[PDB]
DNA sequence: GGGCGGCCGCCC
DNA sequence: GGGCGGCCGCCCT
């Protein structure tokens, strides 16, 4: 569930 | 004045140069490191330099960088249109434009630009954010000439790398610039055509700061000894084990990722000659490779003597 | 020794360390020409130049005497005589004086809380130079050795420095831990006492400014910052005063109507023609003001 | 651009 | 009789 | 998952 933060 | 506190929602730069949403659990003022818990409930130590406070709701009235007032005129407090964080113009790298002034009204900070542009396998090549990325990459958010490197120039104690100034491991998806000898994350570059293999230093690379513009990269020619060593190390890292079966793991990996390997002169090689050349390479170099035969296993098993990347 | 092209850390007049490259050395006058990141070049004294080693960098020698084991720092890896260091090193993790400051110092005041804040405070109890043997000018503003503050680096008294009322030494803003607001240039309206004379934390008291003082300090601060002489009252002088009114620490003048602020300030600018020059003297608008002499406001 | 050196 | 090339698999 | 525990089954005699 860990993933890069994206705007 | 305080910038980081316990229970604070936070963005953390990882060794891949990517930002992950987390929460600070403990603040170690002595080490300047915080214990961050991420979405997968995993806890890690992250340096303060790689920690940015999450986007608060609404406007921010204090510079998120220095957390103090300035008495120097012409140093306005500008807000990023994305994360709504406030910056002193001189507290940003590069210097942030005042509202209006330089023509686009809406200014986006370095953190958000990287957050939008960076991507595993290489960042954006085209678009407004690719060009915004390029603009930011011409300036480093740290002092490069002051880093404290080891003898091999593989790691520095400040743990500052790339254009992002984040942490990183040279042997894990990072290219070294031929000019400044600095290592740069795969996700932060914009010049690659294929995803980097773990430990693949078979490149000639020059970063944006040295070039003063777009990056320049060239794929060096691999020997068959290199391909065997590179595939082994990549698998050794990716699968986290030592010994690999030739016919059911090593070979099926190469043929299924042959184009991604960028083998150049060897790219023509017929499938049958692939096996014979790889097998002979794996057998002929006992200084690099160890057969399963050495530890009472089948002879088609291979691993690396030391889990090290291929030398160049 | 030192050579050309060598990358070094140089202690600037603000007490902070900046990374630079040596362009020329002069052993005759013990000075060094250093180029910095912004491609600027300045003459730096060798006392401010900083270059798994075995030698003591302070005394240029090895010793026999027991009790003072040559201890190396954890950050800069330099070897220190236990008694050539100030105040004095534990023998064996140890961080030397210069690195403690490097970690703790900051523009607008050093760290107040934390392990390094307490570390520097322990360091600030003693000076790494002979204070009594310093040569001062008549105004006691400058050194011949250019040694100031707790750090022992260079500095200009009028550029964000405070003078101790007891020992009269000048101290960098970045090396103090007592300030609540950033220093304006040329601000001497303080009663300051260092850590050495106090044997503990610094003590500082803000003096009460008059209106002529406010006008002079603001005009001088703007003059240093903007590098020009004449400032518009309504477009520059008053907005700055209003935007940074809280940081000025003006005591009783704080509770003054902004309408009267403008009047009191404009009145002082027109009255004191020994300090200020209106725009009349250079055929501009009278609301323009500049200092007669580019000098900090004097204390009564 | 000049940057104060910390370790 | 039993030496030895060879490598299948448990086990924490 | 890899370091050994375990030992089949050729060969020579
Ligand atoms: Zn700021
Ligand atoms: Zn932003
Ligand atoms: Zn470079
Ligand atoms: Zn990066
Ligand atoms: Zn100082
Ligand atoms: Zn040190
Ligand atoms: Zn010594
Ligand atoms: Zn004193």
């Amino acid at each position: 569930v860990k993933k890069p933060h994206r705007y | 004045r305080p910038r980081l506190w316990e229970g604070q929602d936070v963005l953390a730069r990882w060794t891949d140069g990517l930002l992950y949403l987390g929460t600070i659990k403990k603040v170690d003022s002595a080490r300047e490191v915080c214990l961050v818990q991420f979405e997968d409930d995993s806890q890690f130590l992250v340096l303060w330099k790689d920690i940015s406070p999450a986007a608060l709701p609404g406007e921010e009235l204090l510079c998120c960088v220095c957390r103090s007032e300035t008495v120097v005129p012409g140093n306005r407090l500008v807000s990023c249109e994305k994360c709504r964080h406030a910056y002193h113009q001189d507290c940003h790298v590069p210097r942030a434009p005042a509202p209006g002034e330089g023509e686009g009204a809406s200014w986006v900070c370095r953190q958000c630009v990287f957050a939008i542009a960076t991507k595993r396998g290489g960042a954006l090549k085209k678009g407004p954010y690719a060009r915004a990325m390029l603009g930011m990459k011409l300036s480093l958010p740290y002092g490069l000439k002051g880093l404290d490197w080891d003898a091999g120039h593989l790691s520095n104690r400040q743990q500052s790398y790339c254009y992002c100034g984040g942490p990183g491991e040279w042997n894990l998806k990072m290219l070294q610039c031929r000019s400044c000898l600095q290592w740069f994350h795969e996700a932060c570059t914009q010049c690659l055509s294929k995803p980097l293999l773990y430990g693949d230093r078979f490149y000639e690379f020059e970063c944006c700061v040295c070039r003063g513009g777009p990056e320049k990269v060239r794929r060096l020619q691999l020997r068959w000894v290199d391909v065997a060593h590179l595939v082994l190390y990549h698998l050794s890292v990716c699968c986290k084990k030592k010994y690999f079966d030739f016919d059911r793991e090593i070979l099926p990996f190469t043929s299924e990722n042959w184009d991604s390997l960028l083998l150049g002169e060897l790219s023509d090689t017929p499938k049958g000659e692939r096996s014979s050349q790889l097998l002979s390479a794996l057998n002929s170099h006992k200084d690099r490779f160890i057969s399963g035969r050495e530890i009472k296993k089948r002879k088609c098993l291979f691993g690396l003597h030391a889990r090290t990347p291929p030398p160049v």
